């Protein structure tokens, strides 16, 4: 009672039921370094301007 | 102090919008008015300076220099309009523009609160002077003179710039008040020695120091009359003003870094005074005179005492007036006879008596006859040098003997003796020339009447 598969049936993406737990770190990755924290707060004008040599603005 | 700066910037378009035959009148009138306005800066305090704003301030050292600059502009205009009569209107306006720009740069230089702004203006003064010399000089040597004037200056000032920015990376400021209040001693290391040299050599070449002075006879001889006036009277004093400003951060290194410069100044003062005794060109004699007087000023600044600083200030003001007057006196004869050889025109007292009186008074102030401010500055410097070392009175003494000699020599060569027979084109003195001489000489004696106005902050 065997039926030959039709054209395009063996190439389907199927689903499988398994009791094997999904691995959590299959790449054996290290802990990622922490990023530079952030930019926060409101922007205020530069204190005393550019402060470049004699310029007061 | 924009009440002085803005009127000069207004002189600029006033000159460029004037009618073709009114440029000299308008320029002279408004220059004199600006000098009158600048006269108010002489009201100084005993404790600190007049701090007008974050950018400009006035001290008891810079106020007489500003007054001298603003007073010299109209005299330069009066002296220039004779030999520029054949010039086109546009070129005359360009010449007046150069003079005005030079005055503006000098005014801003003497009052800048920061050292880099001071450096920028003190280099900016180079361009109008070089243009005046190389465009309106009379002989072919002017071009060479211009080159000698430029690189001699820049080879001194480029290291200074580096030092300046280095200092701002170390102390955080170049403001002169902050620099004075937060002063720290200089240790004895090679780095500090080269910093001292970088801070000093530009002003040394500006004075100029003996051995670094070769640019000055060329530039001051080849220049037109206004160029020579402003070179001798004001531009040489930039070095002294800058040295007295910069020495506040160089202690106690100066205590022994001054020895080569002190030796050079004293011996070269003797040497240039001696050179004045054998000179065939009348303008070169006046230039070497300037070198000797500036050597005295260098000694005064290097020994770093209150009496020496007062003497240096008085000597700079007095020399400016006297040397400008002497250059104008020589220019009158040059315009008459078209030659700078001193022995060509002789016995001029017989032909021009009042001009001979002007010559006598100018040569009397050159040899520091008491109680002229020339003598006051010279005597203060000599007393301070005597305190520094009792042996200096030898060299200084010799200088006092030589100066008078060559001074009187000049007079005796030009005014006395018999007139040259074949020179028949000596016209009577114009009102303009007599007025120029009077406007030079009267302020000198008026300042003698009240000498504390030119004695500086000490
Ligand atoms: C019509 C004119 C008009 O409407 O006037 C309004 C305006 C009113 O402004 P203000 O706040 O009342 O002026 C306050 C004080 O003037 C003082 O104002 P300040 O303290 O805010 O100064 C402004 C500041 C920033 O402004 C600037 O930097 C530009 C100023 C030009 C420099 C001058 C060079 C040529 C002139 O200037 C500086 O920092 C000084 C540096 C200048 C040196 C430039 C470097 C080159 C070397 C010299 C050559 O008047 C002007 O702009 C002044 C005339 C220019
Ligand atoms: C000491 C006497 C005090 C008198 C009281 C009033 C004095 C008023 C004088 C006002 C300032 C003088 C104006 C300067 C420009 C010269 C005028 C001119 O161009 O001639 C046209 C005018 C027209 O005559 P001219 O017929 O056409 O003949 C002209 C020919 O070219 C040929 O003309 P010349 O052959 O007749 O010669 C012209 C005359 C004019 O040439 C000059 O030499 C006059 C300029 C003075 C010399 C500048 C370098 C010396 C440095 C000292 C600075 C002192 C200034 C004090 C403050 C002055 C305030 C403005 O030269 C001389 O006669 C010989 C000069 C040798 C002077 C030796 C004295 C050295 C200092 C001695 C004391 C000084 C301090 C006094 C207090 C001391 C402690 C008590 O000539 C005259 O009228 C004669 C001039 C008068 C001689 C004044 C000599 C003494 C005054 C010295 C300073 C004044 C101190 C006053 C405070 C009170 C004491
Ligand atoms: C034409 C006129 C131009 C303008 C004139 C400018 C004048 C510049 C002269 C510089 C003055 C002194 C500079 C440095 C101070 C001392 C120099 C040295 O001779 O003194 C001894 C230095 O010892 C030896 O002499 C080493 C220096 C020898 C090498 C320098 C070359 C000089 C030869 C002459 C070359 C000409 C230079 C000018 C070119 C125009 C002191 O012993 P020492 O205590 O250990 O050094 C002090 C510094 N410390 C503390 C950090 C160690
Ligand atoms: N630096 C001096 C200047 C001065 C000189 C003579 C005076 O009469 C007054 C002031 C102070 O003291």
């Amino acid at each position: 009672g065997w039926v030959r598969p039709d054209l395009g049936e063996l190439s389907k993406v199927t689903k499988v039921k398994t009791d094997r737990p999904l691995p959590e770190n299959p790449y054996h990755s290290r802990a990622r370094p922490e990023p530079n924290p952030e930019a926060e707060g409101d922007l205020k004008p530069a204190k005393h301007g550019s402060r470049l040599f004699f310029w007061t603005m | 102090m924009l009440k002085i700066i803005i009127p000069t910037t207004m002189l600029l378009p006033m000159t460029w919008m004037s009618k073709h035959n009114m440029i000299w009148i308008n320029a002279t009138v408004h220059s004199l008015l600006i000098s009158l306005i600048s006269l108010s800066l002489l009201n100084q305090l005993g404790e600190n300076s007049l701090n007008f704003s974050l950018t400009f301030f006035s001290d008891s050292l810079s106020a007489p220099l500003l007054v001298l600059t603003t007073w010299l502009l109209p005299l330069m205009l009066m002296a220039s309009q004779s030999h520029l009569s054949k010039e086109t209107t546009t070129r005359k306006k360009l010449y007046i523009t150069m003079l005005i720009l030079l005055q503006l740069f000098l005014i801003m230089t003497f009052t800048a609160t920061e050292l880099i702004l001071f450096y920028i203006l003190f280099e900016a003064t180079l361009v109008p002077t070089l243009i005046i010399i190389t465009r309106w000089g009379n002989q072919t040597e002017r071009l060479n003179a211009g080159l000698y004037f430029l690189f001699y200056t820049l080879a001194g000032s480029l290291p200074l710039l580096v030092a300046l920015v280095y200092i701002q990376n170390t102390t955080g400021s170049l403001n002169f008040l902050i620099i004075h209040y937060w002063s720290h001693p200089l240790s004895n290391s090679w780095s500090n020695i080269f910093m001292w040299l970088a801070c000093i050599m530009a002003f040394m070449v500006k004075m100029p120091l003996y051995g670094l002075h070769l640019w000055l006879p060329k530039a001051h001889v080849e220049a037109p009359i206004a160029g020579s006036m402003v070179l001798a009277a004001v531009l040489l004093k930039l070095g002294g003003y800058g040295m007295m400003r910069i020495t506040t951060i160089l202690n106690p290194l100066t205590n022994y870094m001054a020895y080569p410069f002190l030796m050079l100044s004293m011996w070269g003062m003797i040497m240039t005074s001696s050179i004045c005794l054998r000179q065939t060109d009348l303008k070169s004699l006046i230039a070497y005179s300037s070198v000797s007087h500036m050597a005295l000023v260098i000694v005064a600044i290097m020994i770093q005492t209150p009496w020496s600083f007062m003497g240096a200030t008085a000597l700079m003001i007095a020399h400016g007036l006297t040397s400008s007057m002497l250059f104008c006196l020589a220019n009158t004869n040059y315009e008459r006879v078209h030659s700078r050889t001193m022995i060509l025109a002789r016995g001029l007292q017989t032909l021009l008596p009042l001009m001979a009186t002007w010559w006598l008074v100018a040569s009397l102030t050159n040899l520091a006859l008491p109680p002229s401010i020339n003598l006051i500055g010279e005597l203060f410097i000599i007393t301070a040098s005597f305190s520094w070392s009792n042996i200096t009175i030898i060299l200084m003494g010799m200088n006092m003997m030589i100066t008078a000699l060559y001074s009187l020599y000049m007079l005796i060569t030009t005014q006395r003796g018999k007139y040259t027979h074949h020179i028949n084109n000596i016209k009577p003195s114009f009102t303009r020339e007599n007025a120029l001489m009077a406007l030079h000489i009267l302020p000198l004696l008026l300042l003698t009447l009240n000498p504390k106005m030119i004695l500086g902050p000490l």
